[PDB]
């Protein structure tokens, strides 16, 4: 979404799939990550897809 | 075992800590016993069972 | 989520003292000392009369006490004159990052 | 000199929507957080939301989440607050007010130190 | 100071072990910083300078 208006520096919101209380029942989760810990994934420019 | 012919000595069974050395040593002994074996893992899945 | 409370209506006596209080939870009134008091006349807008318990708002006469204690606070008004006939609201901020108002109480004549 | 002149009143059907605007005067809106408040006839003052007019970041307690959407146009120097899905309760006098100074190093967004208030505008319902 | 109010979110990642992330941030977003008094820093730096 971006904030874009200045006077602010913020923390990016990301999501991933997890090995839950059952091993083979992968479910959805979300987490806030500080920007340096996250990088763009691939030259295939899907901007929503990021890498730890 | 040899008797101590002329003695008088106090014992306190509860306050003894030798049993604690036993307890810690036997637990550490068993903990090492579970190192080389297989740590299951694939079986903690959904199980389909008869009814 | 609004929870803050106070006696819904009371009366004073000229020249004497009155207690106008408000109460909440440790989450909102005790966790933060950030408390304030407001005066609004019907047909007009409010007017900041206390902030942060006892910082002196503009135009406030020394009658208007400001104190806090635990889950409570109050305008322990002293010398209690008559030219303030409208209400005296309370307010505080919750630890959930929100502002809360009281239910208002009237400084009745008096 | 300070004024927070709001727009006029306007009656709406229940379940309708209404845009309410608040005009700055004597100061630039980017200084302070803008708090939105309300007063129904015979009820007390109800806190609705704040907006950080620069980043447009907002928080509203529980009752108005989904109900209220927020914008500002600091070039025009005006603050807006929309309601959707109205009810009979919305017969009430909305007040816009400026809160604390916007500091980059201390969070003053969320505490009750309202400095000046709008005159008052009324959404109404039948 | 870190004026942001981060909240920790517990995630369960694999059998019997958990991962802790950051959930929603309470309040407004602010910048992290460190402060020093500049007259005392200037005096200290000049004192280094004469050495
Ligand atoms: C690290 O480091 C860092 C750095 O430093 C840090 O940070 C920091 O911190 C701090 C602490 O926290 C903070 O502080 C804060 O600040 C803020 C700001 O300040 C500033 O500003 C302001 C404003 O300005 C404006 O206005 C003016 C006038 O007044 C003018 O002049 C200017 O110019 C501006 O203007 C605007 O507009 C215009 C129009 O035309 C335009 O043109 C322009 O452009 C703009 O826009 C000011 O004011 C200030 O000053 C003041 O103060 C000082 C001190 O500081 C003094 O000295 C002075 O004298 C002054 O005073 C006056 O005023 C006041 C107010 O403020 C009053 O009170 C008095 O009495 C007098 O009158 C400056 O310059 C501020 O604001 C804040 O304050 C607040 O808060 C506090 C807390 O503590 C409290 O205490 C107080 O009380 C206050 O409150 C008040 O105010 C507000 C405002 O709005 C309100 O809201 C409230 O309600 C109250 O009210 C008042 O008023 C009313 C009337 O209106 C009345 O009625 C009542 O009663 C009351 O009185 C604070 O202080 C800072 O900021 C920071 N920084 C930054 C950068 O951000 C950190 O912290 C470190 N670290 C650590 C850890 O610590
Ligand atoms: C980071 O991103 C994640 C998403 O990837 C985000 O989590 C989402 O938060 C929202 C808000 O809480 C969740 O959506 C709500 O879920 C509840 C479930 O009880 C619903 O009832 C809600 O629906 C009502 O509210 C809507 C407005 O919010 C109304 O428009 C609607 O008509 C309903 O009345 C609402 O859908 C959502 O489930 C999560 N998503 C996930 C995957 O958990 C998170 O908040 C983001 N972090 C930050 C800091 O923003
Ligand atoms: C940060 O958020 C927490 C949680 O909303 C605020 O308060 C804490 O609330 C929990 C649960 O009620 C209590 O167990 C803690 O004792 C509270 N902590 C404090 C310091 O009061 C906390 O106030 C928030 N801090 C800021 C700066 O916004």
């Amino acid at each position: 979404a971006t904030v874009k208006n200045g006077t602010v520096e913020e923390m990016k919101n990301c999501s991933f799939n997890t090995t839950t209380e059952i091993r083979d029942k992968e479910k959805k989760e979300y987490a806030l990550f500080y920007k340096p810990d996250i990088v763009p994934l691939s030259e295939t420019n899907n901007t929503s897809e990021y890498r730890l | 075992e040899l008797v101590l012919g002329n003695v008088t000595e106090n014992f306190n069974m509860w306050k003894n800590d030798m049993v604690d050395q036993m307890h810690e040593d036997i637990i550490s002994l068993w903990d090492q016993s579970l190192k080389p074996c297989v740590k299951l893992t694939p079986l903690c899945v959904t199980l389909i069972c008869s009814n | 989520q609004p929870v803050l409370t106070q006696p819904a209506s009371v009366s004073g006596s000229p020249g004497q003292s009155i207690t106008i209080s408000c109460t909440g939870s440790s989450s909102d009134v005790g966790s933060y000392n950030l408390v304030s008091w407001y005066q609004q006349h019907p047909g007009k807008a409010p007017k900041l009369m206390i902030y942060e318990v006892n910082k002196w708002a503009s135009g406030v006469s020394d009658r208007f006490a400001g104190s806090k204690s635990g889950n409570t606070a109050s305008l322990t008004i002293s010398r209690l004159q008559a030219e303030d006939e409208a209400n005296y609201f309370c307010s505080s901020s919750t630890n959930s990052a929100t502002v809360i108002f009281g239910g208002g109480t009237k400084l009745t004549v008096l | 000199q300070v004024q927070l002149v709001q727009s006029g009143a306007e009656l709406k059907k229940p379940g309708a929507s209404v845009k309410v605007s608040c005009k700055a005067s004597g100061y630039t809106l980017s200084d302070y957080y803008v708090h939105w408040l309300r007063q129904a006839p015979g009820q007390g003052l109800e806190w609705v939301a704040w907006i950080n007019p620069t980043s447009g970041r907002t928080i509203s307690p529980r009752k108005f989440q989904g109900r209220v959407t927020m914008t500002t146009d600091t070039s025009m120097n005006v603050a807006y607050m929309e309601l959707r899905g109205l009810r009979s309760d919305d017969t009430a006098v909305y007040f816009c007010a400026r809160g604390g100074w916007i500091s980059l190093y201390v969070d003053y967004s969320y505490y009750p130190n309202f400095d000046s208030w709008g005159q008052g505008t009324l959404v109404s319902v039948s | 100071t870190r004026p942001n109010n981060n909240t920790r979110k517990s995630v369960r990642i694999g059998p019997g072990q958990t991962f802790y992330a950051t959930g929603d941030i309470i309040g407004d977003i602010k910048q992290a910083h460190c402060n020093i008094s500049e007259e005392k820093w200037n005096d200290t730096l000049q004192k280094v300078g004469i050495e």
